């Protein structure tokens, strides 16, 4: 399932902001 | 009238901008409880305001840190913009000052927590929780662009549920006082615009696809583009392909196809009738705009007190002492702060 999928990949935690 | 409104909020958010309050505390007036967040440049402490007895919530940034990530800039852009703006779902700035070493804003502490721990809890909300939260995010927009502002970093780890389960949104780091067209690249990835990774050159129409990806986290628990490694994340946003998981209702897939929409010609909140075609979209028909702007509609729920300075709400981070060289750093950088 989608969510399966989600809770196993490794960006379920806080996601820090990019920038150059 | 809404015209009414917005003029007479420009009117005081401009006599702000152009004299903006400095040094306003000192360290010395708080007392550090508890990190409540931390990461790029700095931390966000709970802390006692002496005098008062008031907690606060203040973040403070290590200017030298500040300046290698080249974000001296956005610094003074996210203070300047903080202590003039006044809407009821925008965290306010109560104070700001400066030492050698660091930067500090001094905000009012929200207990609740922030939404990203609350939705990764429940795993999603309710199409009425996600709408609740929605017309929060699209007043406060509505407000904050008619300032020529650009918020940049909408997630549900800057949304904070106050105590009466309304949204603060907090996070000004990327906000931006801008007519026309800017490129910097920022934000976060699950929640950048094509026009963003593409180096395209971009303006408010960005928030609104933010909006988009929000409300379609909130509802699916998920966001619409996500992977391991931000390359790939970007590769499925500018495939202009979207799946919706089977429970979304066909008005919420109508809102978040316009909202997700590559084609800026088409974007809602980008054409001629702006945020209006948002407000009126069918998915938003039993929103009362203007109670949900009065705080008097029943919010989804309340988050769990056990009393003041309780930061149950909030995730633990390790502690560190707070440093004040005895040389001033970068004080040309940050002067104006
Ligand atoms: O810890 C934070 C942060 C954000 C940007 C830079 C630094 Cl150094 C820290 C922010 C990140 N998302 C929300 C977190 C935060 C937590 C609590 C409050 C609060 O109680 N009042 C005001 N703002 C907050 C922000």
């Amino acid at each position: 399932t989608t969510y399966a999928d989600f809770i196993a990949s490794g960006r379920t935690g806080r996601r820090n902001a990019i920038h150059d | 009238s809404v015209k009414e409104f917005l003029a007479k909020a420009k009117e005081d958010f401009l006599k702000k901008w152009e004299s903006p309050a400095q040094n306003t505390a000192h360290l010395d007036q708080f007392e550090r409880i508890k990190t409540l967040g931390t990461g790029s440049f700095g931390r966000v402490m709970l802390v006692k305001h002496k005098e008062t007895g008031n907690h606060y919530a203040m973040k403070i940034l290590d200017k030298q840190k500040v300046v290698k990530l080249k974000q001296i800039e956005h610094t003074l852009n996210e203070k300047r913009i903080l202590q003039a703006v006044n809407f009821p779902f925008l965290v306010k700035l109560e104070f700001s000052f400066k030492d050698n070493s660091n930067l500090y804003m001094v905000m009012e502490y929200v207990p609740g927590g922030e939404m990203f721990s609350h939705l990764r809890r429940i795993g999603r909300f309710s199409e009425p929780h996600a709408r609740f939260y929605a017309a929060q995010i699209v007043l406060t927009f509505e407000y904050l662009h008619s300032l020529d502002l650009i918020y940049r970093d909408l997630k549900p780890e800057n949304l904070l549920i106050d105590q009466q389960g309304y949204i603060q949104v907090t996070d000004f780091g990327f906000a931006k006082r801008v007519k026309g067209r800017t490129w910097t690249l920022c934000g976060t990835p699950e929640y950048l615009a094509p026009e963003i990774i593409l180096s395209k050159g971009y303006n408010k129409a960005v928030d609104w696809w933010a909006l988009g990806v929000l409300i379609y986290e909130m509802a699916a628990g998920y966001p619409p583009f996500f992977a391991d490694q931000p390359i790939q994340i970007y590769e499925k946003i500018v495939s202009g392909k979207v799946r919706f998981p089977s429970h979304f209702s066909s008005d919420l897939k109508d809102l978040l196809r316009n909202l997700l929409q590559v084609d800026l010609t088409k974007r809602f909140g980008n054409l001629k009738n702006g945020v209006n075609d948002i407000k009126n979209h069918k998915w938003f028909a039993t929103t009362d705009w203007i109670a949900i702007y009065q705080r008097k509609v029943e919010a989804p729920f309340i988050p769990k007190f056990k009393g003041p300075g309780d930061t149950s709400n909030f995730d633990d981070y390790e502690e560190e002492e707070i440093r004040v060289s005895i040389n001033e750093k970068c004080g040309k950088e940050f002067s104006e702060f």
